[PDB]
């Protein structure tokens, strides 16, 4: 991995820095690195790609070294360098694609393609140099089992889940008390609905609770908490838990009462926020407990009083929402997020070449399936393919 | 390590430490002078070498 | 462009690295590059401005080189370097602004300002060095005719469009079947509505389709698909297509049925997802086809059965919505997005100096007009001004 | 600060570049910088901590220089280097944590921790080298009174505020005219509601206006405008201004009319957008003025005509929305935003060691209170801790 | 950990090999290793801690080297060696005890006692030699990010749990349909009971499903599947779910029908066994799903036909049971089992010295509570203490 990353890093530096007219003193170290790469790779045969529709490509390296006598780079120098760079970039692209379309149950963190296995040998370790990208840096830290950190803008930490719980219900579905939530990506929208508006509740308070268990621990998380849930604030016709019939939801939104956000780690309270809306910080947690009350307003203007009668039929159902958005967080495992392209690149390569379903990943790289059952073997394979995808993105993209 | 210092030829750290009076231990087989004079100690000649 | 970028990169490196106390070993290569830039620029006269309210400015370069004998940089060295750095940064900022406000139809990729055209001369290539930024890298790839790639967080690919199509309509607008949508930026909300809840539909199913054409091909796109459209789920009074009258919309939301999203390239199905929500990956596409269905619930509770009668009047209109949000994508062309600032920089410079509307861009640099009619000439001019804006953002 | 940043950047370069098998020429300048750091730090005693639960830690430097090789680094070299690197990284993290938990009403930009105060001495200026990050660059520019710039994706510039104003009301709350808004983070959602649907208003137009006073000037801002406010388009029961009673809201949403966004700076109009939706650019402003109108539709279908009677009771209240989203902007001051972790890092460090509330920042580093009363002293302290948090993020 | 293990292994080898009359060539390598250990330990002071009732102990090393020049070891040689060995064994046992009684939440795999942290210093790395035991080999492989596994005979993977689910019930508890189960250690006994014997069930079949979610993945697991559950095959008086009343269970055992045992990983079926009893192999799974059916016997002899009437009262309740015994398996993580003493050793040391409850383990190191909430921090601490317990077991 470090060798593949170093190859790609050298090639990217060469593309960016070996430019017409530049002082040789701008590239001397890069020229030495490029020549060391050429020397190490010369005389080695590689084969990439025998899975799915990925073609078998054979790679031979017999290149001359870049010169070192110039004081400024001229056009011919840059063109010969570009020829060598193009061949190497094609090779590195193919090696990355070959590694990305493979998985292993046993040592998913280890190389799977034969070319990367060969690049793991001692002779190639000379190529290794500056490992400064976040993914390769995390890779090297994880090899030594040092504390890793991946920064995610809008981490895709919640598998898609749009469901409801009914605490009070009956076959007519006209006096319903419960909760409905969409947990999707980096967002939790939840809403507690009482059809009676807590008319016969103990002191006119209806307590709602929602527990979200993250499959990985998040640290240093900026989170927006907004009082309302726009997703559960309009009329809906909803299937029953068995799917036999359909019930009606005609919500009227009241501000949630005694809102309490709890961020917990291993079932222990880490952060507690009471009546706090806007930006909050959850420093280290794996579970979110949102508790919030529907408080029947003691005083009502005539329209409000007409909304909520003393008894059934209840036409306007008292609903209190909450919206929770993880803006940015840190996780010790790789994750899909809104800003990066690692998952999209891995999925795109796997789909472009019709990679058959393997024993590790879901039937097509569905993120919901992966994150729902984010097992250690899956984590190892995903970190490997994501590091390879970033290495590829340094050059192909 | 005095052997390492002899081999490298790089006297930057030792020179900086001696200039700035940084406490140090020079390690290696060394010949030493046996001084039996109290006056030599009062003159602090062991610090002059 | 590469020379302007190299000037800016040299100036930024000089600002960051020529600092008090630093080892000369830290800056030796940078000092050589900086002196080479001084040598190349010396004796050269430039004129910027002269368009809109951008003032005409004359630039003369007769500078001394920086010293090379120090072991560590002192205050005197930093001040000496900083005077020249300030003049050069002013020059580069003015060249970038003078280029950002100009456009051409036939050859919009090529430089437009006189100063940048002069800087494209062979003698100035000595300044050229590390071209590592994404925009300059794509500029060099495009000049070499290699495949280009821009990463966009929430690409602003969809021009603003809030429209509706009625497939069943009457002058009284009370038994309405159709769909309404908002395409904006990286968001597409669509909602098919049946006022009769598909009671008279063949199998009690009403099929809704929505085709959106992207003006550029997107690749490696991470998209989030959600099964409701909050934008079309509340009551509203909507103008009529001619604007003569207003109709009423009273949504009640049912889950969409047989949801099928197709990502197409040149009319060919590249990606397809059925009944899949959350994160999906569209690897390469230019069209998005959303097909969904309103399925009349076969079994209803008394309240639900009351909502949907056998015949008119229809007061509760059955609605099924889809939401499609492109969070990240890659495009071979420059696009405005949510994280970058090139468009805002170009628009800001065009506005502060009152640049008359040119023959390439729409007035005010309005993005909706630009992306609706994103012609190759517009793409060339936009890549040029965006690269210039990034180069400027390195210093200003 | 520059010195602490230089130590951290040297350590990051050492971790990334001193790798087994690498050419010594890849690391030569880095090795020289690192050995210079070792020379400068050796013999100096540092103390960190002693605030809240942050433990007291003593740091001593008695390290040897990193050696040289002919061609390539080997495993022995890397392990020997990594021991020193690990100790230095521990020290730098501890210094950063000690600085992040301290504040000062007077001289909040100056160092507050003892270790950083010592590091500001002349002897340590030798360590200083390439100051290339955005935060350290802005720190150096602000020390010189030069124009700073921080680029924020979705800046958290608006303190959370969910409020309403009633321009026409009465104790029964049944014929209400007014506006309700949420300003949160980088989003404004405003909605003007008329219960009478402007039946009696002159020209059948009801004018709504909303003003947001940004606490810092934003420049080069990309802003999305959307006609509707999805947050104020569903029925809700809202407290009275004094909390005595609750009133009812039953929105029916109409297209906002004569939409006019004004971006103003120091009370002067800078940018104006009339009936423009999608992406717009605000080049430089500190105030947003959103003026919109509920225009009673002159023609109504019978379903529409029913909802808006000539007189009370009004059951369907005509609401016009507006949504403004700052996607990316530039500010001369530091702010929280959706893409960074500086605020979250500082808050995490302060909570993890139970730092008592000081005289500068609000308890818990709550962003709403901080941005509501963003004083220059708060700005200085917050820029200091944000720069230290970035320096720490280089390593932790 | 590797150094502590090397010390213990050296001492164990010295005890086993330094015996009267033995050829020096039998022990020469061991004597070299022992002298290396003495040289590395000489001149170092150690303190084993005072946590709980474990006394503070101070350790000093000024030992001479063992001889190397005899053809055969004699009685004098053995006595001289034994003197040093006894002290080293006492020191290693105390270090192991000090490490076994400590835990950390942030970094539970790293050493906790001062002595083991001192022994992790590079100056002691010379002691390290053959790491051949399963626990130390797993430790090294895991530090290398290598796939390694612990082999367990009768792994204690199931937290103790004796519970029932009633799918059909009534306050009088006389027509009950449900499941009874005991998950204990490596054993699962499940039983579906129908009081009506599926008289009024579709097709006269009652389906039972029992899912056990293992807290860690197991591999190459040998399992015995027997078609009855003797734990739920005799009359019982059982509390109700709230304990308000007690109900009556009067089993008559029928052959379970359509027995399907699935071993699943990540929700996917890895192994499936239909109507198979005896030895089966679950190659890799985190969940066990047991489906079985009570099938009403279509033909019944009069004695059988009496036991199952057409309606209530039901005196003989038809029960079908399965039994699943994990004989052997492999786990990535550490676990208690019927063969190894690591858990018992750790618990015994914690009990003998009145070690208070820490923030990691449950009080008393109770295995049910520990395996129920097997968090990563618990896993790290528990592998650390188990490796230390094995190292102690080599000598104590
Ligand atoms: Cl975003
Ligand atoms: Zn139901
Ligand atoms: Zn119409
Ligand atoms: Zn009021
Ligand atoms: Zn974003
Ligand atoms: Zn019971």
């Amino acid at each position: 991995m470090d060798v593949l990353y170093s190859l790609s890093k050298t090639l990217k530096d060469a593309r960016d820095k070996i430019v017409e007219g530049t002082l040789y003193s701008n590239v001397s170290d890069l020229i030495q690195q490029f020549n060391q790469m050429i020397i190490t790779m010369n005389g080695n045969e590689f084969q990439t790609g025998g899975i799915g529709n990925l073609p078998i490509r054979n790679w031979n390296f017999d290149f001359g070294l870049l010169g070192t006598t110039l004081l400024n780079l001229d056009a011919n120098y840059v063109e010969t360098a570009r020829n060598t760079i193009d061949y190497f970039v094609d090779f590195v692209d193919n090696v990355c694609m070959d590694e990305m379309v493979r998985e292993s149950q046993r040592n998913g963190i280890a190389p799977q393609s034969d070319s990367l296995r060969k690049l793991s040998g001692i002779k190639f370790k000379r190529i290794n140099f500056d490992n400064s990208s976040e993914y390769i840096e995390n890779w090297n830290l994880q090899n030594r089992r040092q504390r890793t950190g991946f920064t995610f803008h809008k981490p895709n930490i919640f598998p898609y889940s749009a469901s409801f719980t009914l605490n009070r219900s009956q076959p007519a579905h006209d006096n319903l008390m419960g909760t409905m939530w969409l947990n999707a990506g980096s967002e939790i929208q939840v809403a507690g609905f009482d059809y009676s508006c807590a008319i016969n509740a103990p002191a006119n308070i209806q307590q709602f609770e929602h527990i979200v268990q993250l499959r990985r621990v998040l640290t240093t998380a900026t989170i927006t908490l907004l009082p309302d849930a726009e997703r559960f604030s309009f009329p809906r016709v909803i299937n029953s838990a068995d799917g036999a019939t359909t019930w009606y939801f005609n919500p009227v939104i009241l501000r949630p009462n005694n809102v309490e956000v709890e961020f917990l780690l291993n079932g222990q309270i880490i952060n507690t926020y009471q009546a706090r809306f806007g930006t909050i910080i959850a420093r280290n947690f794996d579970t979110i407990r949102l508790s919030f009350q529907l408080m029947r307003p003691p005083n009502m203007t005539p329209a409000v009083a007409a909304l909520f009668p003393n008894a059934q039929p209840f036409e306007h159902h008292a609903t209190v929402g909450l919206t929770l958005r993880i803006e940015s967080a840190v996780c010790e495992s790789v994750l899909a997020d809104a800003s990066k392209t690692m998952l999209a690149n891995v999925t795109s390569v796997r789909q472009e070449y019709a990679i058959p379903v393997g024993p590790v990943f879901p039937p097509g790289m569905n993120w919901t399936d992966l994150i729902t059952n984010y097992s250690p073997s899956r984590e190892d394979n995903l970190q490997r393919v994501f590091t390879v995808a970033s290495i590829r993105s340094m050059l192909v993209k | 390590n005095l052997e390492e210092l002899m081999r490298t030829g790089d006297y930057a750290q030792i020179t900086n430490m001696l200039l700035n009076n940084q406490p140090v231990a020079l390690v290696g087989a060394l010949p030493f002078i046996t001084d039996s004079s109290v006056i030599s100690l009062v003159a602090k000649l062991d610090a002059t070498v």
